[PDB]
């Protein structure tokens, strides 16, 4: 128990304070800060009972401590913490989208399936995808709000079957990515925020339709031809429409 | 309290490390 | 412990066997599998003393399932699993560092920093190793070695200080990329291959020697200039050198 | 000026156009006085950026009120027209007066004139 | 009444199920549904009183059975019947509003009238509104919902008089369509609809706010030079405006 | 029931050709 | 046994999930 001491009394120091500076200011600062980080750290420790409600006090400490060294930003206008919140699910939802289409990719490009179009087709999808997160973390940014990017959840299914089952998990994501693009939209409407939820399902939700219609597409010819049933359908498919 | 998500996240973050 | 149980009998019908086929073959088949399933993972739970030796028993149980039913690779030849796990790692690594320069790229476009170069030439490093990273994944699918593609971690530090702090953070990367590429040639040096280390040696090594040489020039512009000690050189090295 | 004269002529192409969306309408415009600026004398640089910052910041709001009253009001086309070629040329202004006010900030202005000469040779330049 | 009770049966045939497949399927499928709507009609009609309250019965039973047999589609994602309807009702609008242009530009390029600028400007806008009609229905048909195309109206007024009077309907046309328009962004809003009312108020309410305010300032134009009360107006206006 | 259009489209069809 | 990193994985993933 002594690493997970270690580590915790080193991250609130930099969960507390982000960082100093020498030449600037001088030294003593951080000396006096991380001393009161200890001794009220101390007196925690010494009136606790069990392990979990002394995670839970310390936890609640430093959210306090953090709600005053805040420094919020000159742009911010009309914003909530909720939507703050949407738009970092959205973020992360995005993130994972991108990461299933790079599995993909890199799943059809092997030499047990020699699709190379259908490579092609999802490093593309997988590179639209990065670009819209890359632009809402933009439009975030540019907001005032707060980005907290956090783990990258990996595709529940390593191996994606073969092209029907893939193209049906890539119709089932899209779904749950315009679910999740109007309950955005449904949250900034009902928190007075027209501006974003109006460039939301103006310059994304046709994008993700179209998708959403190609892939419905896709997946009727793959069920009318004969996939997976024929390797037939496939190699025509992969030489025909994404070809 | 819990009206922001790091909130949520320190909460599984100290159940993951801490048994 | 329902939850738990039921997700731990439901991941054990895919982990062991993928996915089926109606129309090709029958459905008894798979109907006999996830009998032989609940059977064997009963007669485990029968014969078990706590919890975590009988989860430990039965993903030893999966393991040795899954020995048989491998298919290898007819374009495989010569490649040990030493080296798969290696570039596993590295992929694994390449993916970190990708996420961390997004980072950095999404935290200089702010407002509070305005520093729109730094962050364009964060997200060309982005893309640089995001290229990387998919030729390493192409590499690897043509060799015909497996990929298993797990979570991406996040920055420890979310606040990167100002700009000093970004550059040494991003060339400690570096350093450890570049450690990671030398640990990797060793141990195909040492395992028999000679094809997957010279073109890590030639075809990655010198970016990555590059780009620790750019980002010691910064830091040394840095140092020299005056930063974060004051805002014009941060300035100025943006109009000039990233300008 | 250069900066501030572009700035003022799209603000002058804005207003021309909304006073064009409000004629095809049929709406009545009643033109009044003009207010003057209550600091004629704008201190330096720093002050202009915070005061347009500032403007551009109520500029906003009162564009966020409009799109509430016609919404409150039943007006779709209206509102979706501001809030769609008008907010995003708004926080756009907004988001480029920011990165100025903390350019000005962290170089030294107005402490010293060598910041705002370097500004206006690099960034305006 | 044999004629009527001949097409009644014939028509139920096709409106309770499509087509059958010879060749995929057999052929004592459709024999069964045929002898299975043949018994039900019978029994239908030995337990009746008049005639209407009859066919009444006999098409509920009809949507009763097309109740079950729909086949929903796999794009479909948030979207009511109510806005189904209304994407009807618009689509007829939008096919009775091409069909009245077409009139009014086959109406003025006779040679009562020899107005050739007038019947370009006309079939210039039929045109336009055939092409927003088919925008319409392509939209929904990648959003997933049906299209029921029924009867097309004839114009009230074969005879449009002059000018004046067919300047007069198209202004009135156009304003029964706005009128439309915010009754189906209504619709939409209150269902939870973002994604269509936005496209709608985007892509379709700006061109109706310029064909309207074109045809009030032509309206505008034939009353202060002297229209129809003087052919030298209208000959002006043809030559100089549309010309 | 009512709930959809071709509700009143048959009814209408119905009302027309059947005296 | 632990010749493949999806001991490893598997292991880590249950000493995550299960307490």
């Amino acid at each position: 128990t002594q690493d997970l001491r270690s580590h915790l009394v080193h991250k609130l120091v930099q969960a507390i304070f982000p960082c100093p500076d020498p030449c600037a200011l001088k030294d003593r600062r951080m000396e006096n800060l991380v001393a009161y980080a200890k001794k009220v750290e101390g007196d925690m420790y010494e009136s606790a009972n069990s392990r979990d409600e002394y995670y839970h006090l310390l936890a609640e400490k430093i959210y306090k401590i953090q709600k005053e060294l805040e420094e919020k930003s000159q742009v911010r206008q009309n914003y909530h913490q909720d939507a703050e919140a949407a738009i970092n699910r959205q973020i992360n939802l995005e993130l994972y989208a991108s990461y299933v289409y790079l599995s993909m990719s890199c799943y059809f490009d092997r030499d047990d399936v020699a699709l190379k179009n259908f490579a092609k087709y999802f490093l593309h999808q997988s590179h639209e995808e990065r670009e819209h997160a890359e632009k809402l973390m933009k439009l975030q940014n540019q907001r005032g709000g707060r980005i907290f990017l956090q783990d990258i959840k990996k595709p529940d299914r390593d191996d994606w079957c073969s092209g029907l089952n893939a193209m049906e998990s890539a119709l089932h994501l899209e779904k749950s990515v315009n679910q999740s693009l109007l309950e955005l939209h449904k949250l900034a409407t009902d928190k007075n925020d027209p501006h974003l939820c109006d460039f939301i399902e103006t310059y994304y939700l046709s994008e993700q339709v179209k998708s959403i219609k190609e892939l419905g597409d896709h997946v009727t010819n793959l069920r009318k031809m004969g996939a997976p049933c024929a390797g037939m359908a496939e190699y025509l498919f992969d030489k025909h429409t994404l070809g | 309290l819990s009206r922001r998500p790091s909130y949520r996240k320190i909460l599984n973050d100290l159940s993951s490390d801490a048994p």
